[PDB]
DNA sequence: CGTAGCTGAGGACCACCAGAACTTTTTTGAAT
DNA sequence: GTTCTGGTGGTCCTCAGCTACGTTTTTT
């Protein structure tokens, strides 16, 4: 269907793909709809209950392309490869920076910079949406501290440091968390962290979306071969997928916080999808957790642009080709990695 | 570590290091796990007894199960399986009814009482997380038994407070050595439900150089 | 290990969810081993699976309606077992060669 | 200690695979040619164009059940991988190794230490059991070189030129390996290597058993928790089941051609089971597919006792086993890795 | 040795001589046992008395359209043997005071 | 060699018996109770009123398959007695052997020694275990005088006399017999070996192990082809099947009195059980006659040895053998039936 | 129904025992059919697939009443009794007759008389009947011929003289047996004696009948309590019934060959139901041997009076009667056993 | 005139080439071309009955008349046994009874015999001599002389004695014992 | 009463047909 | 391409019911 950075993708479940001389073909219980070329591809990845031909794979394989298969929703199934595999070099390369600091401090401060700049005119979008209700200048101050630590990290090279303008930043980003919910005040706010155990309504939300980024972003890493429990900003450690979480800080924003202010402001769930808990903990329900998760995938179809190529892309999409990215830059010609700079 | 709140261990990481010191590293280093007739049953019994959202009284007391409590001074998470709520002008009032009630935690576990402290340990340290989550003192703990079926008491002393301090100290620092020890292998690997992985057999016996060099001359 | 073990189950349908009860039960048994006659299945499995498929049946049918037997025959099952009519079953310790 | 599972090989063309509860069902356009458990299985080897649903692929990849595509002689048509486990320790461990030459060069001093004793051990015993038929004298004499050589192959410390003694070591064996002929006329008679023709007779063989004995051992490598792609042996051409190879070094002295030679000697296929097209290489007919298929799980399922470890198991448990002791020495149990010694 | 066996079987009502050899197979096989379910007979028996039943029952019953099982547990059956619904039997080493 | 098979206690009255291809139906006012197979089936014994049908009478008899009719509270009524199978010749030296007294006398001394070496052993084995219950020196006494009876009871050739010297094995037993028992001396009221046909409790019980002794051994004696309750060395005097009683004698005082004794010690019924008539006679309630039977068959299951080779028997075959025994004396087998000793 | 003597010969079948007070009741089904004291009854012996009331058998196996139960047909199948009553002397005395050799003269002189009185009674009746187409003074010479081997046989003492003077009339009685048949002569003859595989239907049939009326005196002979396989004339032999022999060469003549000689005649049979194979011998058809024994129903069902005692009965009854005066000979309540005879 | 009572069957003539006392334990204790078939055939000098099991009559011109029928026939013999060829000619001994018993029938000689083999399905032919007819004279006379005499024999145990179904019976182990001599003079000391 | 021969009347039981769908934490869990 | 759910239909399976009868030359 849509071809991007020579890798063929495919979105619509049940559509089946076969071969023809030399090129790949989209099917939908006999009847046409697309055909494309081969020749330069590197890659295939699908998200159809499909089985594809074969002879597709036969070929494919013997001329060193490497196809994978996901699911409707975006778990990882299999990656059927001959022997190249894909990545071998990609992912020495990568274990092999993985202990040295300058390269890693830099893509940290790539991940710092890109996050806190989305998140920055984030909040002066809102303050513009919304001048009335809102004590903007508090705001504007915070964006002014905000450009500033832009301008200083651009120069960094520590990493215990980059930690540190990271807590004072997460800790303006909470002091400034309070004041966009602009309806139902009554009983969802916000007052904290809480990972473990959640406390006080809306923030278990939060860590239930953090979540599920994360095994998106997971699938993302699988399908470029990148190792997703070993990060560069986050230490590696038994049981958690440290560069998933690296990954998903620019995501963090639009994709989890926007999505719960929406699910909020337009009275899609209320306290009655809240259970409580005798120690004052909050917990979840099976018709709010559906809800929730219907909601979450028909916010997932929506068509967006790409800042960086311009391409037209749905929301499910955009963290696997930024891993690609990601891959490139381990080996490519790429200066840098692109940060997902969107306004 | 992005709150500092990162760095908690199982609970569940305790009784396996107690046990088989190995098992423990096994579970919580490698992520491996492989099930044998017993464990799949306590398992089961486990599911059984996890049924949330309806709670029962009989005028007096309460019951709450599967509870996520955690401490800071270990620095432990974990889910508790019971804690019982009792009717008394005591204790500190507590959030979801009116008056004052009194903690009571039990634990559900499948087998006959062991020897070893083991399974008392968990509630022990359980014992420890209640008090740093409602502020108060608990000296009073409860077991049942599923293979006898029968109730078993266990006070609360410093004495156990303190060992169970010192191993979640010894264990936090082997985790962050990544560190796998070894132990004795006696006859308790035979229910050792991970046996054909710690390979206890090859510790006791002779190192790689002199069967080599014999085998490679003769 | 992976003793051969022959289970027989005879669900009652004129209760009220018996066609549910046998549906259920046959595909829950099936998952595990072959069918060889109506209401019979033979299977290959070891104390672990056959601990798993006991709770999964006894928690699947309700008692006081139904019934179900189980049999284990040991490691030889080879020279135990003889067959006469025309309903054969494939051996899953054959070079398994289709 | 397992259970060494059964193994699946598909050969009819045109096969379907579809997923049924927890059941494998073998499709021929809505035509079924059975259903299997998968609790027994291990290994499923495709056959020519045979078309797996993806949730199949997905079920058996998430239980470590491997899946290899080959179309009609056994080549290196496609494997399948599925994701990530919790074992980043014993990657990190073994990529750090890797990193550094050293450990690296005792890692190879044992492999080919392993290549001297299991190739000097078969020889010998092939010279004691058998008269005059066989060339005694000059097969002590290679004996006692391959002894010779192999106290200064235990103490190298570079890759380069321990390759250059496993090769030459090859070929001093190979001109030994020239004579077996015993009991089978001239028409199976070695005529040097052939990489991608199977341009003669055995050499046929010799590759549909080298893919049949890599296929298990990435499986086993891919099962034990490590990663197979970065070898501690050869120069690391990317792209590679390295790792793969890298093991199966020591078992090929015993695993596949002592098969393949005992098979020849005892007849156990005739000249006519190969035919050829226009040029064709040599090709296999699906009889003797049948039969060689036959053989290798009949031999599979033999027992012997391990040396090291000194316990009775299947003959088909070594690559798993022997693999895992790599696993243990990743830790630093051990002082260093424990060849093969049958 | 006075083992015990358990005989299954199968038998077509569909062709000729399918309701005949259905009633015939049923009642040469009751004297021999008992009825646990529906064609699963159980019986105690030595070797002579087995081999008697196996030639007198495989003639009942017609091949290429029948099929007929036999499995033998042994002199401990006692142990490899478990009823879990509600269909209770009766052995035949109680006392049998009715 | 012989496989012990069940018995049927019938206890339910007003109830019926029938035949059904090979299998036994119990049936009640056109309801049945059950069914049984015949081929493991090696008695039934009918209590209150039963009946049969002829044709089961006639299959059972000719496949010694003994029925037994008993009233209430196990009162003998109406044994079934089928056919004559044949073996004329053991029959016809059996009644040659009668109407001769030197014969009578040789096997009547086998058979009060054997009655004297049980009692004298199983008197001193239970004074052996536990002394401290009981006078010791008085139990060596009567061992004493017993051992000296063998010589007389073997140098002997008169029926006459040994029928005497049996008075005085009675005279001997009978009085020690009642600090036998160890517990319960206040609630089994117990006035020695003494018998009374109405009862007197503490002998129900004796006289119910006495009839059941006594169907198992007339069975057992007409199974192997001859007959021995009217035979040649125990008395003419009719009414009294007592021959069968004196092939038991050996037996009586050891498995029935001695299973008595056991069940008094181990407490396992007690007074509430037994009821006394208006008359003075005594009867068993239901439940205990239940608990009665059940340690009877259980008693039989066991198994044990022989003193002649060591082959494993249960209890149940101990009357069987000593039948056959009998025969294999008067084929010229052996010198003299040797009976059972322990 | 009730013999005389002290026992009950209940023929017919389907009938109900049952006790009402001290007395016997028959009842055919759920009809009081009959009624009889029970004050003097020495046995019971019931016919039929029938049952017995157990309240019935109960109170008779107190009074030393042993109850018989055969088949409708004649199969002896039980017998019912306390401790055995009047069996023991009556075995033992057997014994020891058989053991001794003068009373064993007596009682096979005894029996030779009865069948050699049977023999001249049967010849004088037919030449009698039919005196039209027959050897009639050669009848009248072998009925003289009889009374000398009368006197000779009860002035007999001796058992090879009384095996050899009844083997010498065997030959007469063969000639005047064949002289007997007078309708269908034509295709059926006697022209020789057969045992082993019989030559000639006549030897057949012959064989068939001594068959069916030896398993019928067997079963007389163990319904009162005396052994069958040990003889008085015969001598002793395993697997052979002596004195049912010795009852079938007193009784192999009213009763058995008058039987084959009706169904010669009347045109009862025909030779094509019978077979010829090879040797002589006759293979029976299915439907020659359905007939058979529908006419030895038929004959067994006919009425009669016994000589001796002078009571009606039928002629199934007579077997056991006889076994019945045997038995009460070694008693003792009798001085001889007349079969037929004036005394 | 009784000449049925002095023949026994033929079968019992094979009991006395295995276990010499089996044959008193079931005949005394009484315990348990044309193809013709089912042959009764009796010899009056060796005075003994049996049944032969299929006799081969075929037509040649030096062969033997057969009553009925004009020409000369030969009788060959044919026995189904099972089992597996033997060294102890324990079913030799039938067929060259009932051989001489069909030869003593017709007064002449004959020197041809065939037997089946089941398990193996295998024709197997066996020629006669004197050697094997004069042992037979013997044996039978000898079986006579036990007969009548109503006499158990005793022979040894040997390793087939856990093959013969009557060794609940047949009792082997009362062979080599100590008689009840022993037990006396045991329980004496005891 | 027991042994066969046929009905008939409900239960068990497996293969199809059509239709609607297809997503979820992190924690406990054995040892004769 | 899979899971689950109703719903259908034609094949195994046993019990209740009614009619109609019951015997054979003596081989392991
Ligand atoms: S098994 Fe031995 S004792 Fe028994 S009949 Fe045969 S030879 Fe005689
Ligand atoms: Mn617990």
């Amino acid at each position: 269907m849509k071809k991007l950075l020579n890798t063929l993708y495919v979105t619509q479940p049940d559509t089946y793909l076969s071969l023809d001389g030399d090129n790949v073909v989209l099917l939908k219980e006999q009847e046409k709809l697309g055909r494309l070329p081969l020749h330069n591809l590197e890659a295939i990845v699908g998200f159809g209950y499909t089985g594809a031909s074969p002879a597709l794979m036969g070929y494919c394989a013997e001329r060193n392309i490497s196809i994978t298969f996901l699911t409707k929703n975006g778990r990882f199934l299999a990656r059927v490869v001959g022997e190249s595999r894909g990545n071998v070099v990609l992912r020495k390369t990568q274990y092999r920076i993985s202990e040295n600091d300058q390269e890693s401090t830099k893509i940290a401060r790539n991940f710092i910079t890109g996050k806190v700049y989305n998140s920055k005119w984030m909040l002066e979008r809102m303050t513009r949406e919304h001048p009335l209700r809102v004590n903007v200048e508090q705001f504007k101050a915070t964006s002014q501290l905000l450009s500033v630590m832009m301008q200083e990290i651009r120069n960094c090279d520590s990493l215990e440091s980059l930690r540190g303008w990271e807590g004072q930043a997460a800790i303006n980003y909470n002091k400034v968390f309070d004041q966009m919910i602009l309806q139902q005040k009554e009983e969802f706010a916000f007052h904290g962290r809480s990972r473990r155990p959640p406390k006080d309504n809306v923030n278990a939300m939060l860590s239930f979306a953090y979540t599920l980024l994360a095994n998106d972003v997971a699938a993302a890493l699988e399908t470029v071969g990148l190792d997703a429990y070993v990060g560069f900003m986050h230490q590696d450690r038994p049981g958690r997928a440290s560069l998933a979480l690296d990954l998903m800080e620019e995501l963090r924003g639009l994709y989890a916080d926007r999505f719960v202010l929406s699910l909020i402001n337009r009275k899609e769930m209320t306290a009655d999808g809240f259970y409580k808990k005798e120690n004052g903990a909050v917990l979840m329900t099976d018709e709010a957790r559906k809800t929730f998760l219907k909601a979450w995938q028909t916010k997932k179809q929506e068509k967006i642009t790409h800042p960086y190529l311009g391409e037209k892309m749905s929301w499910g999409l955009v963290p696997y080709v930024q891993a690609l990215l990601l891959a490139r830059f381990l080996r490519g010609d790429l200066d840098e990695y692109p940060p997902f700079l969107w306004k | 570590a992005s709150n500092e709140e990162d760095r908690y261990l199982m609970l569940s990481g305790l009784q396996h290091f107690q046990f088989c010191k190995r098992q423990w590293a096994l579970i919580h280093i490698e992520q491996q796990w492989e099930e044998n007739v017993r464990t799949i049953e306590g398992q089961h019994l486990h599911k059984k007894a996890d049924q949330p959202f309806m709670k029962e009284k009989r005028g007096s007391k309460l019951t709450v199960r599967a509870m996520p409590i955690q401490s800071k001074n270990l620095q432990i998470s974990g889910i508790c399986d019971v804690v019982e709520f009792v009717q008394d002008s005591e204790g500190i009032e507590l959030s979801g009814v009116s008056g004052s009630y009194k903690a009571f935690p039990v634990e559900y576990k499948r087998g006959k009482p062991k020897k070893g402290d083991e399974d008392i340990v968990q509630l022990v340290a359980q014992a420890m997380c209640l008090e740093e989550m409602l502020v108060c003192r608990i000296d009073k703990g409860y077991l049942f038994y599923n293979e006898i079926k029968h109730r078993v008491e266990v006070p609360i002393t410093d004495a156990l407070r303190d060992k169970v301090v010192q191993m979640a100290k010894e264990m936090h620092h082997y985790y962050e050595n990544r560190h796998t020890p070894k132990v004795k292998t006696g006859p308790f690997c035979n229910n050792c439900s991970l046996q054909s992985i710690c390979l206890p057999k090859l510790m006791n016996k002779r190192s790689v150089k002199r069967y080599i060099e014999g085998r490679l001359s003769e | 290990g992976s003793m051969l073990v022959l289970i027989t189950y005879d669900v009652q349908t004129s209760s009220m969810g018996g066609t549910k009860r046998l549906r259920k039960v046959a595909k829950a048994c099936q998952n595990y081993g072959q069918r060889v006659q109506n209401s019979v299945f033979e299977c290959i499995v070891d104390s672990t699976q056959l601990t798993s498929l006991k709770l999964e049946l006894t928690s699947l049918i309700d008692e006081e309606k139904d019934s179900l037997r189980i049999y284990r025959l040991g490691n030889n099952y080879k020279t135990k077992v003889e067959h006469i009519g025309a309903k054969p079953s494939i051996d899953l310790e054959d070079p398994l060669i289709f």
